[PDB]
């Protein structure tokens, strides 16, 4: 039958290992980088296009960053179509729980669904898994600003700074060196993008191969605000701390 | 050898490697007969043990008032199939208020094992049977094998060293054929041919099983002190 | 019907009658309308015949399988909310049962559950259930006492169901009745209206209403 | 691969005949049947001193009339003995008596083999299943994977089964009283045991028609043990 | 409206001694105002010493016996040939009529036969699977009429020992064939004396150790 | 429905995808529970090749699965939270139905099956995650401890550890547990338990969690410094 | 069916 | 649930020393409309069996059909199909009451009443009725419709228990029948003057004749009938 | 019988490639060149129509297709898979968009809902992944134009202009030369025309070269009036004589 052509996603290897997810990692460190750093007053999300052609439309443009709801975003490294399925997917289940309790889902509870689909795909199924890992930024007023990633195994994990897809290793020495506790947003802004420009594959880091968010409590008063920075606002963010 | 991986595949010469091999469980089956006359049909069976503390496995079951069998093989493949005969002897009865034509016992029993023999996930029966019947054109014997081809004979015997008999039988045939009205004559012939297959073993009390059909006997089956009268 | 059931000082009473009616033709005046669950575990039966038999023997099965899994009897509690939630997902259906699930375990003490066919579930120390159960109600309530002795709460609660007997047109037949301890429960006989309403006539000098 | 369903050339089921090897890798289980009663023991082979042992649960009620034991696989067996019990039960709901041991036995075979592409794979454990019913008196029925079962005298199964046979065909008779049969089991599960036997890693269970099922407690057991070394010794 | 249930009359009657136990039942068949026929039985063998009768709509009759000794024929299949114990019958009953509670079969059901000890007893149900041993049953269009015939002549109801000044019970004891046999002939001239659907024939059948025979009389065809 | 026969026997009679679970085990973190005279402690070492995490948020390694009774586990994190979230769901289906909390056993015997059903359920591999079960039934002073692995087989421990470096810790617990005499009270308890991931962890540091369990729903997460204290005490002890 |  | 729209009425019928007789008219009314008159309402199967329908002729055409595939059905894989496997009367009758039953208790009846008469390879008679709720009865005369209430009482004046049938002759039965046809033209709104009837003989075999009608009928003194009560001319 | 193929056939490779989308990108490489250019003021997308055999009537095949008024797309690769996601894709415009809001979905949402296809195509069971690029040029009232690119894994690109198939690398080369954000709509024709010269081999006239615009409303291809605020649709197909046009004048 057709038994013959089946290549058995969800198995273990002879050392306990999941074959498709450790080769799901392997496809995610050849995208482009993209990092999270938490701070007390707000969080960064940055990452780097995989590389530009110059006749891309880049400001109507988004390959990295995307909003869940109003007060969670995600940072993509991987396969991008396979990211937005799990995006719609998260944006519904938002909106369910708000339905549910006219309360703005916390940002775990998100993130651990998210996690338990992927999960899913590794256990049963014979499919193969998401070739994607997410850096989750948000607030909510159990535990404030939360980092997490995921991965495609459905493992994840919190985080004060994180990077994920390529030059993870050479990015999180860095970021390690430089971050500490009582950082203010607009630090961590100049960490992410030193980081990413020391870590980078390119010559040199322009504002036409990034991705730039926040999210602050910086709107009025005890509220919060996320800012996904158009082109010209990110082309000012390099001058302003001298990449450039 | 490349082709025998499952039933949905032949082989270059036509075969089906899977029926073959389920084929070859009945020829590692305990012997068993069948044989008829005009008026009553019989079958014997050796039973096997696993060793001296344990029970004679079971050869034959009755699947209505006029109709049973007996079995070489897988033993739950013969409870498979004698259950469904079962209930299709019954749907006669509820239905049409009729006794169920062994011949057609025997059509239904084939295209039952076939349907295993064409489908993917699915393995062929592997358990040989021999049904005998009385119904409204008399005694009958057929031969079941899980390729699905059903035989109707004067006499046979399937299982391990079942080619003795088998040869008796075909000497005796104008004998036996025409022992009428006479159940314990028919008996001794099918113990005979039975007997014609041992080696190193012969009929014990516990070790033999007849069953018996025809024009005025329900299907009765006989173990133990039953059948010490046959030794 | 007419049963009851009441916890005191020395355990449970449980006493039922034994009628059964289809309109006014009595159908059977020797039903046995306590089912024995377990020899810690009673069911009363009301409602109708066959609903009754068929869940509350069901309902033994059901409390068999708990002990063989769980190495342990089931809790009157656990019990009675088995049968509860099982007629409660044939609500609407037109089942109609009034029971009892009488009983001890250690971590309980003595029990007592009412269950009906509505889903409604109650513990308590007394209920009285059936077409006679306001007749029952009467007598047993006017001489219920937490200190009644084994002898007269067994007493009161045969009374309290000829009580029933013989104003309600639908309850009859005999008395049956039951004690239970710690150690179990304990049948205390069979008791025919026929000769029990008379004794009791006599010796207590009450149905006065009654030509003697 | 290959399909789960398939048969070899010899003609036997490679799935169900590779079950039986892991059924030769379990502790070993023995089953002694007399006119008296039927006797089940069992090595529970603790695999750490730190493990405690009466939580290894390898004999099993299934009605107050019929017991079980196992060996293989044994998390495999959970489910069997759950259907086996509500078989029984079921039985004694729809006709008001006890169900046969062997109808209980055909009833949990009947399980074995469906698995295919049902379950995915056939048990890998082996169930010695011992009771009393009216009809056919005290019965032992050994249960294995490929759907067959047979009624024994005596039987053991696990990984010291062919040294225990060979001992259970020299000592068995048709009037072993249970006290002569419960020290049988104990004496030939000391002989092919890796560890010493005691009453911490062994354990013994009858089933009588007046009492049913028993498990025995520790203390029963011991004596029973003390028993029999007072037997060898004195000869 | 198309009603699925009709009423075929007739009545049937179960009497239980010390060594046996009878079933009997007239042979009258009808609808409305009509007869069918005056010969149809419905009190049956169903094998393992059981005797079967379930009056009322006939066609649910016919269906629940049918099925039950289906029943008897598949007990023996899965339970290595096991005798079906008159109480595992009644059981096995139950849950058969039960089982169809929301579409009920529309008959009373009797049955008749020797309990494990070797004694009569007769089991009678109502149409949704309640059930109960007795010495003692009529069912169908006429049971109004013989119930309490028996209760008096068969458990001594309302009857006393002369002289005693009502207060010692007529004692209980078991009747003869011969006795239990006036009463059920009796029995159902009277009830085909005044009941319209129940005449032309009876038939009973009497269950010992030796197995079941018959008996047929002639009844009023009126 | 994907219905492949992912669990089944090779010609040895073992079954390679439930062994393979189990070199998943082994490669989790390590894991040890203790049960002392009076209560329960289940201790957690966390591989220390991450610095960076934020420990507020960061799923801990000991999850309640009612108020009466925790579980723990070695092996692949995303597996143990599906048998955790069925624990869960079970213990509350328990209460209501039996009105009653559920026995550690009983929630144990619930696990066991799960898992013991992904061995032989087509289109499924078995969960690689071993866990160790622990507290008290309810209205009971007697501390239970249970572990259960892949196969679906579990069994009761005075004390039991899995995941990485289990052999070296369980090595230890066989040569410094006395059934005779449990650890009479919690400190002593959880000092054993810390003693014995010590054999196998590195620093005491931000490297080990502990959690107590004591009778009535009394379960406590031990921070740093508290465990901090016990690591100080026993190297201080050390040098003789 | 009768009620009780 | 239905209601029957095109209907036959009466099916008569009797055993007889060494057969069964069968009868029944060709109409197919609609309401108070005599609406079709080629309606055969007796159908044969086989040699041995014929097979009398009243009620809804939908149905009763529906039931032809499962009849004829009956047949057929019988006939495969079956070399003794004209011999010993031959379709009785008694195996048409039990799969029709199957089937009868079965739809009343989908709450969807075949709105009939059906009568089948044959004679069984024994050489007995065999006689027995069923209907939309699937009751089912045998008797020496067995009728539907109003010939249950005025066929009936003729037929059972010839024979009126078990014995009587071998006293009965195929001339004298076929007399009755005939006579019980005229009656319920007399008598029946919905009846009409044509039918057909058939004798099933464990010697004879089967004999089906067509296109019979009443004669002999008393119409006479209805000259005599003047008024309802006074009136004289 | 039925689909017993429920488990993926694209699956990772252990360097992390999915082979059979890297694959299907390979049979677009071999495809014919189509290409986008966006002005100002509208878009064009362009390709070669070449024919199979000179007996075929090349206007029944039709490259470039309508989804919606305002929105069109061209395809490289292979034109079966092709054609049935143009069937899609309308249908998907509808049942979940127009039959909802009442009106035409905007140009990325659509597109949105075309790479959800052929990223399903990617990870379903017994299904290969589509072997073709599209490019869909497209309007609506609160983004203007707009130009995506959609390839077999699912993903999309909003470009300024582009090529995708057999020529595309030169044709992307010389498109950065001549590409400015100031195109009006007939500039960006003319370059569309010089670009697909490089890659033609035979003839290169309005009968070979297939070419859309989604620019101005077109009433008189409404066909009906009087309803003022419904004003046609911006894509046109240009005619054969149109292009012969712009051809004379290159
Ligand atoms: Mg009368």
């Amino acid at each position: 039958g057709s038994r013959r052509y089946d290549s058995r996603t969800t198995i273990f290897s002879p050392e306990g290992r999941l074959y498709q997810v450790e080769y799901a990692l392997e496809s995610i460190s050849h995208a482009g980088t993209a990092i999270g750093i938490m701070a007390s007053d707000g969080i960064v999300l940055a990452a780097e296009r995989k590389v530009t052609s110059t006749l891309l439309e880049q400001d109507t443009s988004t390959e990295k960053l995307y909003k869940l709801n109003d007060k969670i975003a995600v940072a993509v490294a991987g396969l991008t179509a396979d990211a937005e399925i799990l995006i719609n997917t998260a944006r519904i289940h938002a909106q369910n729980y708000l339905k549910t309790y006219n309360e703005d889902i916390p940002v775990e509870i998100l993130v651990r669904r998210l996690s338990d689909i992927k999960q899913g795909y590794t256990q049963h199924g014979g499919l193969r898994p998401f070739g994607v890992s997410f850096i989750y930024a948000g607030y909510d007023d159990r535990y404030g600003y939360q980092l997490y990633t995921s991965n495609p195994s459905g493992n994840y994990t919190g985080w004060k700074a994180i990077s994920v897809g390529a030059n993870t290793s050479a990015a999180q020495t860095l970021l390690q060196m430089d971050y500490k506790d009582d950082m203010k947003v607009d630090d961590a802004i100049e960490l992410a993008l030193k980081t990413l420009s020391k870590t980078t594959d390119s010559s040199a880091l322009t504002y036409d191969r990034l991705e730039f968010a926040t999210i602050r409590k910086g709107a009025n008063d005890g509220e919060v605000y996320q800012k996904i920075f158009k082109p010209q606002e990110i082309k000012d963010i390099l001058v302003k701390t001298g990449i450039t | 050898n490349n082709y025998d991986g499952d039933t949905v595949t032949f082989s270059p010469t036509g075969r089906l490697f899977q029926v073959e091999y389920a084929l070859e469980a009945i020829k590692q089956g305990s012997v068993t007969v069948g044989l008829r006359s005009n008026t009553h049909a019989v079958l014997v069976a050796l039973k096997r043990n696993a060793d001296e503390l344990s029970s004679y496995q079971k050869k034959i079951i009755k699947c209505d008032e006029h109709m049973g069998l007996s079995l070489a093989g897988l033993a739950p493949d013969a409870r498979v199939l004698s259950n469904y005969l079962r209930q299709q002897c019954n749907y006669s009865s509820l239905v049409f208020n009729r006794k169920l034509a062994v011949e057609r016992a025997g059509h239904l029993l084939c295209d039952k094992a076939q349907k295993n023999t064409q489908s993917y996930g699915g393995r062929p029966y592997g358990v040989g049977l021999l049904i005998i019947g009385y119904d409204k054109s008399g005694a009958h014997l057929l031969e079941f094998q899980p390729s699905g081809n059903v035989t109707e004979l004067y006499g046979t015997a399937i299982g391990a060293r079942s080619q003795g008999a088998k040869t008796y039988l075909e000497r005796t045939l104008d004998t036996f054929i025409k022992i009428d009205g006479n159940p314990d004559e028919l008996i001794k012939a099918g113990v005979e041919a039975i007997s014609q297959s041992l080696r190193d073993e012969s009929l014990t009390v516990d070790n033999l099983s007849i069953a018996i059909v025809g024009k005025d006997t329900p299907f009765t089956i006989y173990d133990g002190e039953a059948v010490a009268k046959y030794i | 019907t007419t049963t009851l059931a009441f916890r005191f000082q020395g355990g449970i009473i449980v006493a039922v009658d034994s009628r059964a009616t289809a309109g006014n033709w009595v159908a059977s005046q020797t039903v046995k309308k306590v089912i024995e669950i377990n020899p810690f575990l009673l069911g009363t039966m009301a409602g109708g015949a066959a609903d009754c038999q068929f869940w509350e023997t069901w309902l033994g099965s059901q409390c068999r399988l708990h002990e063989l899994r769980e190495k342990e009897r089931i809790s009157v509690a656990a019990a009675s909310k088995i049968l509860s939630n099982l007629v409660y997902q044939y609500k609407g259906a037109g089942l109609s049962m009034g029971t009892m699930i009488c009983g001890y375990t250690r971590k309980e003490g003595p029990t007592i559950y009412y269950v009906d066919s509505d889903g409604t579930r109650l513990k308590g120390d007394i209920f009285c259930v059936g077409s006679g159960q306001t007749f029952a109600y009467g007598v047993l309530d006017s001489n219920y006492k937490w200190d009644l002795s084994v002898e007269d709460a067994l007493y009161l609660g045969k009374r309290s169901i000829l009580a029933a007997a013989h104003r309600d047109a639908y309850s009859g037949g005999s008395v049956n009745l039951y004690h239970v301890t710690e150690d179990g429960w304990i049948y205390h006989g069979n008791h025919d209206v026929g000769e029990l309403f008379w004794k009791v006539k006599e010796e207590e000098g009450s149905f006065n209403n009654v030509i003697g | 691969d290959r399909g789960v369903s398939t048969f070899s050339p010899e003609g036997r089921l490679f799935q169900v005949e590779y079950s039986l090897e892991a059924i030769k890798l379990g502790s070993t289980a023995i089953g002694i049947a007399t006119k008296e009663g039927v006797v089940l023991g069992v090595e529970k082979r603790a695999t750490s001193p730190l493990l405690e042992s009466d939580s290894i649960e390898k004999i099993v009620e299934i009605d107050r009339h019929i017991g079980c034991a196992m060996s293989g696989l044994t998390a495999d067996a959970r489910s069997m003995i759950e259907h086996a019990r509500t078989a029984a039960v079921t039985h004694n709901l729809y006709y008001d008596e006890d169900i046969n041991v062997e109808s209980l036995t055909q009833s949990v075979c009947d399980l074995a083999l469906r698995f295919g592409e049902l379950m995915s794979r056939p048990f890998g454990v082996a169930l010695l299943i011992a009771g009393h019913d009216a009809d056919d008196g005290y019965q032992l029925f050994h249960a294995e994977p490929s759907g067959t079962f047979y009624r024994y005298n005596a039987k053991a199964i696990g990984s010291g089964s062919e040294g225990a046979q060979a001992e259970l065909l020299n000592e068995w008779h048709s009037s072993l009283t249970l006290k002569e049969a419960e020290l049988l089991v104990l004496k030939i599960l000391k002989q092919v045991m890796e560890e010493k036997l005691d009453e911490n890693n062994a354990q013994l269970s009858c089933i009588t028609k007046q009492d049913g099922f028993k498990i025995y407690d520790n203390e029963k057991t011991a004596e029973l043990i003390k028993e029999l070394k007072e037997k060898e010794a004195a000869e | 409206q198309f009603n699925p249930y009709g009423d075929n009359g007739g009545t049937i009657l179960g009497i239980a001694g010390e060594d046996f136990a009878v079933l009997a039942g007239d042979t009258r068949n009808i609808t409305d105002y009509s007869i069918n026929s005056r010969y149809e039985p419905k009190v049956f063998d169903c094998g393992d010493n059981i005797v079967m009768s379930a009056n009322g709509f006939a066609a649910d009759g016919d269906a629940l016996v049918k099925r039950f000794k289906n029943s008897v024929k598949w007990y023996h299949f899965d339970h290595n040939d096991k005798k079906l114990s008159i109480n595992s019958a009644a059981r096995n009953i139950q849950h058969l009529l039960y089982g169809k509670r929301f579409f009920p079969y529309y008959v009373h059901t009797i049955i008749a036969g020797l309990d494990e000890d070797g004694k009569g007893a007769v089991y009678s149900f109502d149409p949704v699977g309640s059930y109960e041993r007795e010495q003692c049953r009529a069912g169908g269009a006429a049971a109004s009429l013989i119930m309490p015939f028996l209760d008096n002549q068969v458990n001594f109801k309302n009857q006393y020992e002369p002289g005693t000044n009502g207060k010692v019970k007529k004692p209980l004891k078991y009747l003869s064939v011969e006795e239990v046999i006036k009463l059920v002939r009796d029995s159902f001239t009277s009830a085909t004396e005044r009941h319209i659907q129940v005449g032309d024939g009876l038939e009973i059948l009497i269950v010992t150790k030796d197995g079941v025979r018959k008996e047929f009389y002639e009844l009023k065809r009126d | 429905g994907y219905d492949r026969a992912l669990s089944i026997f090779s010609p040895d009679g073992h079954i390679f995808q439930v062994e393979y679970a189990l070199e998943a085990v082994k490669r989790g973190t390590c894991a040890v529970g203790v049960k002392g005279k009076n209560c329960v402690v289940l201790g957690c070492e966390r591989r220390s090749t991450l610095k960076l995490q934020d420990t507020r948020i960061t799923p801990s390694k000991v999850s309640k699965i009612d108020s009466h009774v925790v579980l723990s586990f070695s092996g692949l994190n995303a597996d143990s939270r599906i048998l955790i979230e069925k624990a869960r769901v079970e213990a509350q289906s328990h209460r209501l139905t039996l009105e009653d909390p559920v026995t550690v056993e009983y929630l144990t015997r619930y696990v066991a099956g799960v898992q013991q059903r992904y061995t032989q359920s087509g289109g499924v591999r078995p969960f690689g995650v071993s866990t160790l079960i622990a507290g008290f039934d309810p209205r009971d002073d007697e501390p239970k401890l249970y572990q259960t692995e892949p196969s679906g087989i579990y069994s009761s421990w005075s004390a039991q550890t899995i995941g990485r470096n289990s052999k070296t810790v369980r090595e230890f617990l066989e040569k410094n547990y006395d059934r005779k005499e449990p650890p009479a009270t919690v400190e002593e308890c959880v000092k054993l338990t810390v003693r014995s991931l010590l054999e196998v962890v590195q620093t005491g540091a931000k490297n080990i969690e502990i959690t107590v369990v004591k009778p009535d729903s009394d379960i406590v997460a031990l921070s740093s410094e508290e465990i901090n204290q016990y690591v100080t005490q026993i190297e201080q002890e050390k040098q003789e | 069916a009768p009620l009780x | 649930t239905q209601q029957p729209i095109v209907t036959g009425t009466s099916v008569i019928s009797m055993k007889y020393d060494n057969g069964v007789i069968i009868a029944a008219d060709n109409l197919g009314s609609y309401g108070s409309l005599l609406r079709f008159n080629g309606v055969e309402r007796l159908i044969p199967v086989g040699d041995n069996t014929v097979v009398g329908i009243s009620g809804d002729i939908s149905d009763m055409q529906h039931i032809e059909r499962l009849l004829k595939d009956l047949v057929t059905e019988n006939a495969y894989d079956n070399p003794l199909a004209d011999a010993e496997e031959a379709l009785e009367p008694s195996y048409i009758f039990e799969y029709l009451a199957t089937v009868m039953y079965q739809r009343r208790s989908k709450m969807n009846p075949l709105w009939n009443a059906i009568i089948v008469a044959g004679v069984q390879s024994n050489g007995d008679q065999f006689l027995r009725y069923v209907n939309l709720l699937g009751v089912t009865y045998s008797s020496p005369t067995l009728a539907t419709g109003f010939g249950a209430h005025m066929a009936n009482p003729l037929l059972r004046k010839v024979v009126d228990r078990e014995s009587d049938i071998p006293k009965t002759t195929v001339q004298v039965a076929e007399e009755a029948i005939v006579n019980a046809m005229r009656v319920l033209y007399y008598r029946d709104a919905r009846s009409s003057r044509n039918f057909s009837l058939a004798i099933i003989d464990k010697n004879t075999g089967l004999t089906f004749k067509k296109n019979l009608q009443v004669e002999n009928m008393k119409w006479d003194f209805a000259k005599d009938i003047k008024g309802y009560g006074t009136q004289k001319i | 019988m039925t689909d017993r193929y429920s488990f993926s056939l694209t699956t990772f490779s252990p360097s992390g490639k999915l082979g059979q989308i890297d694959y299907a990108l390979t049979a677009v490489k071999q495809g014919v060149t189509s290409l986008g250019i966006k002005a100002t003021n509208g878009v064009v997308i362009a390709t070669e129509k070449k024919s199979s055999s000179p007996l075929a009537m090349s206007e029944t095949l039709s490259k470039v297709s309508l989804l919606t008024p305002d929105i069109g797309a061209v395809y490289s690769g292979m034109g079966p898979d092709y054609r049935v996601l143009v069937d899609k894709s309308r249908k998907v415009a509808h049942t979940s968009y127009k039959r909802i809001y009442g009106e035409y979905p905007p140009t990325k949402l659509l597109v949105s809902e075309v790479a959800k296809i052929m990223q399903e195509a990617t990870q379903s069971g017994g299904v290969r992944p589509f072997g073709v690029s599209l490019l869909i040029a497209g309007h609506d009232e609160f983004n203007g134009f707009s130009l995506y690119q959609v390839d077999p894994s699912g993903s999309y690109f909003p470009w300024k202009a582009t090529a995708i198939g057999k020529g595309s690398v030169a044709a992307k080369t010389f498109l950065e030369k001549r590409w400015n954000d100031e195109l009006e709509l007939e500039d960006a024709i003319h370059i569309a025309l010089l670009t697909l010269k490089e890659s033609v081999e035979g003839e290169f006239n309005g009968d070979t070269i297939e070419l859309a615009i989604i620019g101005d409303e077109n009433p008189d291809l409404l066909g009906y009036t009087g309803i003022p605020t419904d004003k046609g649709p911006r894509f046109r197909k240009l005619t054969s004589q149109e292009i012969n046009d712009r051809l004379e004048a290159l």
